[PDB]
């Protein structure tokens, strides 16, 4: 049966095509893990209590997607401001008494400006990010920022310590741009919304194509994504079946793996009976863990030396 | 039939006219800039969708005109070989040959082939195929046709070795 | 489609379909048999709706039923008028007879 | 408000998950107890305004009548939530001494964050008592309620012996399951235990299967 | 933002701060020449730009025969001849705005109307 | 009493600095003490969020655009209201407001993704629902010995198939 299954699954691999990786290299990567993905896409369904609430969907995407300073940084300039408590720049003067209503610092001003649109698209106000950059050090950085409602959002920061300024301040600038997370979970990228539908049992006892809203992405994680509120933890799903194995369990892993391989080979040239595919999936999972059929993978087992 | 031929002609012509209108709208900078993809990508999507609708509308018209004693229509709806796509392809138009979805790339600078003027996105420019088989081609269309076929051959001749390895 | 009520009104059979169907209208025993197999069927419906969330009808399966009963019709030459010689008792016991008589695993223990 | 509220909610959900874990491992809990309202738990186990006092709502539990019916040996189990972010060796030492004094055999521990290996080294002490550690974020979501995982169920050694003598196997060719699996730590099983698994099959719906812990 | 050079010796000037008079003094690291700075601006990163679609113009663009020709006029000289061509910047998100250069007014103008 | 004197002095300054002069200075310090005593009602100088709301209202006053906030806050728009408002986006001014709504509309559009539309015809028939709403698409897969595949999909339900 396994031999017949192997020949059956082998036949339509010769009729393949070559966005999202498909075709022969995708099949090879799936069958021959390769702790590497090339497509970290993971699917997320909302809470069913939020059916078609677009503001809810974008609130969720703002909650889930990681950003940096560089996501919102445009204007990053440096200045020499001699008076510590009076600005040479004539625009920033009211903010002095805004924050002024702790002296032994360099008279060197670093100054950052962001986008209003790229600020509140992700639904964060500038007060808490000024708070965030304040609290991440609190010891070395005297940090001043404006109101939200100003025409140009500004950050004023200085190094405080009771010659040798430029390169230190440049490196600290580079560090705060490259490292400081804002919200979300890192290794997750841009996220978009499709208007999918789903066959759903009717209250009168029939079926109906009903719309709903979904989340897709370009990054992979599992240990954090069910934690955030407003999310179905159950029906989450990812192509990257190794992570499903590791987080959930090997039975869920083989189910997900069979689902993925069925999708790939049913993209075209479908179909085959389920039993062959299931036999293959379960025999390559039946060792308590994933096992690619390599020179090293299944062969390094308690198995006959001649095979 | 000749009247059906000129209906094919004017169908392709109005497709070209709407393409020109969309290009003009792009060239005056005001567009939707459709969500998800980029401005140019949306432009490519619009022109591809327009030309494909042109092609198969032409094919539908040709097939419904075609007679009941037509022997190759008898062949195809009899089954064995050929299809509606084959008949339309060989009788009315070809559609834009392409490699990997994008139409024929800017090989030389600023343009497609060195034989047009600079900086064009017209169906002739990139090389949407106008004519059918029967009336002939222009050399540009001939060349693009060769491009697509050669792509098919090379992908087959690599995938055969790869699928043999994975099957074994 | 499936509701049969031997003493009630709306889903009652037409007794022109069975010679021994007029007199049985109101019998308790036959009604109990019909009701319990009806409950069996509705629990099966719930089970199927659980084990397929979508609702797909067509599925791969062993031996076909439609064509085999079709050729049964066209070989033993059923007409359009005669009520059958069948009994409700015969049908509802024979289905369970064949139900147990499908035998894939020869064995004796509880697990088998 | 800031993340105080989601911290409270996460603790609430973790408490929920632990409760169902103790339930389906076979220990007598009212099933109604797991749907305790979030605001009710907040009022019940916060001190003044926003601080939950994790040391005190930790609770004891007992095997069900059916649990004793299947197996002859489970003592009572005991759970804990420390407040310390990392876990101190002396704190866990007091914990394990309390477990030994109260004569329990199952260690159910929850850490806020990482624990030193100098605490981890005396974790496998005092046999036959066994000790286990979970993370809250690891137990923020009840894993079984994900629809992809099938049902899981435990066996007796008697039933395992019956299974072996029926299918004529010998103990090794049967498919395995890792000890470090999430469902394995969910069920708390150790080596030598056999797990029956039922999943919703697509040619017969209900379908037997078997795994051996290793 | 430009890099001044010491007029006594053509070398890259560096910023260095006065110790007490609180002024940026661009002192040469080669020679002793020093100069006060006009603005407190020193360094500028500019992580976002959108620039480069226009330039590269020679005074005889139209001398090349390969550029196409149109009949829209220059809105300074009203001559109907023209040379049109697209952006000189090539990113994957540059626009299909067009640039129109004439010979009579010798002027560059566009077709955007937002 | 450092905060309850500092914010009172702040409102002393931001009401004396107005073109709307204070001859009713006792009324204005009544307004200030009302503002501060409802301001503490969130925090009573015991919560760290006290200074944030103060910064919001303070810089909204000192914003200019707009200056008319001073006039409307001296002629009405009572101060215990304007802790519970949290209307910082809503006020000072309205052109910035409609700018924000345009921004939000633009972002909500641009977060939407790819929606390739799958042109259909009635030429073939589905397998699941057997409808002639075929989301057809055409492409070549196999070797040189054949034409295209005749790929098929139903858009009425989702049924993908192929023709021979
Ligand atoms: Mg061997
Ligand atoms: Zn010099
Ligand atoms: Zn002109
Ligand atoms: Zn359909």
């Amino acid at each position: 049966v396994g031999v017949l299954a192997a020949q059956s699954i082998g036949e339509p691999a010769t009729q393949m095509t070559l966005k999202v990786t498909s075709g022969v290299p995708r099949l090879k990567e799936i069958l021959n893990v390769a702790k590497n993905m090339k497509t970290p896409s993971l699917t997320v369904y909302l809470e069913p209590g939020h059916a078609a609430d677009q503001e809810q969907a974008k609130l969720i995407r703002s909650a889930i997607e990681h950003t940096t300073l560089k996501s919102v940084t445009i204007a990053s300039e440096i200045y020499y401001d001699p008076d510590p408590r009076s600005t040479v720049i004539p625009e920033d003067e009211e903010i002095i008494q805004l924050h002024f209503s702790f002296d032994q610092q360099s008279p060197w001003l670093l100054r950052l400006e962001l986008d209003r649109a790229a600020m509140n698209d992700k639904d964060l106000t500038m007060g808490q990010v000024g708070e965030r950059i304040k609290q991440t050090f609190k010891n070395d950085l005297f940090v001043i920022w404006s109101e939200d409602n100003d025409e140009k959002l500004i950050i004023r920061c200085r190094v405080v310590r009771p010659a040798e300024e430029d390169h230190m301040l440049k490196k600290i600038e580079n560090t705060m741009l490259e490292n400081i997370t804002l919200r979300g979970v890192e290794n997750i990228e841009r996220v978009v919304m499709m208007k999918y539908d789903r066959k759903v049992p009717s209250p009168t006892g029939e079926y109906v194509k009903e719309p709903e809203w979904v989340l897709e992405t370009d990054g992979v994680n599992l240990s954090e994504v069910m934690t955030v509120p407003g999310i179905d933890p159950t029906r989450i799903y990812t192509n990257s079946f190794i992570d499903i194995m590791e987080v959930l369990g090997i039975e869920a892993g083989r189910a997900a793996l069979y689902k993925e391989v069925y999708n790939v080979i049913a993209s075209d040239g479908s179909y085959v009976n389920y039993r062959h595919m299931a036999l293959l999936v379960d025999v390559m999972t039946t060792q308590g863990g994933l096992t690619s059929v390599t020179r090293h993978g299944f062969n390094r087992s308690n198995t006959g030396a001649l095979m | 039939d000749g009247p059906t031929m000129r209906e094919i002609t004017e169908t392709i012509a109005e497709a070209k006219k709407k393409v020109l209108d969309v290009t003009k709208e792009a060239q005056a900078n005001l567009l939707t800039a459709k969500h998800g993809m980029t401005l140019r990508e949306s432009f490519e999507d619009n022109v591809v969708r327009f030309l494909n609708e042109a092609r198969d509308k032409a094919g539908r018209l040709a097939e419904v005109n075609l007679k009941d004693l037509n022997n190759v229509k008898q062949m195809v709806m009899a089954g064995s070989k050929g299809s509606f796509i084959n008949i339309a392809q060989m009788s009315a138009c070809v559609g834009q040959q392409s490699v990997e979805g994008k139409r024929i790339a800017f090989g030389f600078v600023d343009r497609t082939l060195p034989h047009f003027s600079k900086d064009d996105y017209s169906p002739e420019s990139k090389g949407f195929v106008e004519n059918s088989y029967l009336r002939g081609l222009t050399p540009q269309e001939f060349f693009f046709h060769a491009m697509g076929g050669r792509e098919g051959l090379i992908d087959t001749a690599v995938k055969t070795a790869e699928t043999g390895y994975i099957q074994r | 489609r499936y509701r049969v009520d031997l003493l009630n009104t709306d889903h009652t059979l037409d007794p022109s379909l069975l010679e021994s169907g007029s007199e049985i209208l109101g019998d308790l025993k036959l009604q109990v048999l019909l009701d319990e197999e009806y409950k069996q069927l509705v629990k099966d419906r719930k089970f199927l709706r659980e084990v397929f969330v979508d609702g797909e009808a067509n599925w791969p399966l062993p031996v076909n039923i439609r064509r085999i009963i079709q050729n049964a019709q066209q070989t033993f030459h059923i007409d359009h008028t005669k009520p059958s010689d069948l009994t409700i008792k015969d049908i509802v016991l024979g289905v369970k007879d064949l139900q147990e008589n499908l035998l894939v695993l020869r064995g004796k223990n509880e697990i088998i | 408000d800031q993340e105080n509220e989601r911290n409270i909610s996460r603790l609430w959900r973790a408490f929920r998950t632990v409760k169902e874990m103790v339930k389906d491992r076979g220990y007598f809990i009212t099933q109604e107890e797991v749907e305790l309202p979030l605001e009710d738990f907040k009022a019940k186990y916060c001190d003044s305004m926003g601080r939950p006092q994790r040391k005190m709502m930790s609770f004891q539990a007992n095997p069900t009548e059916e649990s004793i019916s299947k197996f002859p040996d489970m003592g009572s189990l005991w759970v804990e939530f420390c407040d310390e972010p990392s876990v101190g060796v002396k704190t866990m030492k007091t914990f394990v001494i309390h477990i030994q004094e109260k004569n329990f055999q199952t260690g159910i521990f929850v850490y806020q964050n990482n624990i030193t290996p100098s605490a981890m080294k005396l974790v496998p002490s005092i046999p036959p008592a066994t000790i286990e550690t979970f993370n809250e974020a690891a137990l923020v979501v009840n894993i079984t309620h994900h629809e992809l995982v099938p049902k899981h169920i435990r066996l007796s050694s008697d039933e395992k012996r019956e299974l072996l003598k029926r299918y004529r196997l010998k103990e090794s060719q049967l498919p395995r399951i890792q000890r470090a699996d999430p469902v394995a730590l969910y069920l708390g099983l150790k080596r030598g235990e056999v797990v029956k698994i039922i999943r919703k099959s697509e040619t017969s719906g209900r379908y037997a299967s078997y795994r051996i812990c290793m | 933002t430009t890099f001044r050079f010491c007029r006594d010796c053509n070398n890259m000037l560096y910023p260095r701060e006065d110790k007490e008079n609180n002024r940026l003094l661009f002192e040469c690291r080669t020679c002793s020449y020093v100069e006060e700075a006009g603005s407190p601006l020193v360094y500028r990163h500019e992580l976002i730009t959108n620039i480069g679609e226009t330039a590269g113009v020679v005074q005889d663009i139209g001398s090349d025969p390969t550029l196409p020709r149109s009949d829209r006029e220059c809105p300074k000289c009203h001559s109907r001849e023209n040379v049109f061509f697209q952006s000189q910047q090539r990113r994957k998100d540059t626009s299909m705005v067009l640039f129109f250069v004439c010979l009579s007014c010798s002027h560059i103008f566009t077709s955007d109307q937002k | 009493h450092k905060l309850r004197d500092q914010v009172l002095k702040a409102l002393y300054d931001v009401l004396a600095k107005e073109s709307e002069h204070p001859p009713q200075s006792i009324l204005h310090t009544a307004k200030a003490i009302e503002s501060e005593m409802n301001k503490v009602n969130n925090c009573d100088t015991n919560e760290a969020a006290y200074k944030a709301r103060y910064r919001i209202i303070y810089s909204n006053v000192i914003s200019k655009n707009n200056p008319d906030l001073k006039h409307k806050i001296a002629n009405g728009d009572i101060t215990p209201e304007f802790l519970a408002t949290c209307d910082a986006k809503d006020l000072a001014p309205a052109p910035l407001k409609q700018k924000i709504e345009e921004i939000a509309k633009q972002n909500l559009y641009n977060a939407q993704g790819a929606t390739i539309e799958r042109s259909v015809t009635d030429r073939f028939t589905c397998g699941k629902c057997k409808e002639k709403k075929v989301s057809y698409y055409q492409l070549q897969t196999r070797s040189a010995d054949e034409p295209l595949t005749t790929f098929c999909t139903c858009e009425a339900c989702g049924n993908r198939w192929k023709f021979s």
